[PDB]
Parts: C-alpha cells; sequence; structure tokens
C-alpha cells in the first residue's frame, strides 16, 4: 500500500526503514483525501532520498 | 723503450617509464547533510514554473 513495490536491496535496511516509518505515524492521519495520493507522495519522497537513506 | 696507445668508446642509451595512479576517499558527516536535498531540489524548479499554484 504505502511504499508501492519499492524495496531497498539490503534486507535489514528495508525492514528497519519501513518499521520506523510505520511506527512513527501509527496513529497519524493521512494528509491527502485518499490513500493513493498519500502513497504517491510517500513513494516520491522515498525515491528522491534513497541515497541518503542508504548511507544513513 | 716501450710505448703504447689506448682508445675507448662507451655509448649508453636508456629509457624510463613510470605510471602512478591513486584514489583517495574521505568520509565526512558534513557531506551526508549536504546530500539530503540534492534530488528534491530538482522538482522545486519544476513546481515553481510549470504548475499551478492556487488550490
Amino acid at each position: 500500500m504505502f511504499f508501492k513495490g519499492f524495496m531497498f536491496n539490503d534486507e535489514r535496511i528495508d525492514r528497519y526503514f519501513k518499521e520506523s516509518f510505520t511506527l512513527r505515524f501509527l496513529y497519524r492521519e493521512i494528509g491527502r483525501q485518499t490513500v493513493e495520493s498519500f502513497a504517491s507522495q510517500v513513494l516520491y519522497i522515498t525515491m528522491t532520498h534513497e541515497d541518503y537513506i542508504y548511507r544513513v | 723503450l716501450r710505448n703504447g696507445e689506448s682508445d675507448t668508446k662507451r655509448n649508453t642509451q636508456s629509457q624510463n617509464e613510470m605510471n602512478r595512479t591513486g584514489l583517495t576517499k574521505q568520509y565526512l558527516i558534513d557531506n551526508l547533510q549536504k546530500l539530503y536535498s540534492m534530488r528534491d531540489t530538482i522538482f522545486k524548479t519544476y513546481d515553481k514554473e510549470c504548475f499551478l499554484h492556487i488550490w
């Protein structure tokens, strides 16, 4: 749903990043009207900062 | 009575060639902080000019 088919090559990096994402915003409400727009925004933000995520 | 004569000719030619290469990588945290918004900065110029700005 949220990161639509976007997976980092390393398994631990992927698991920790997505666990942090789903833990930080567990009870927060999506900003946009629908889940597709929110998913697109999340995917864009992930793709743009993929290198920083990898290094960090 | 003894005489003599000598003669020599020594001729040397040489060639050298040295090919030295290197590669140094320094890791600093200051570079990671500057890394953050390089990709995002692309679409701030796209949004400013090409798209509508009022809801």
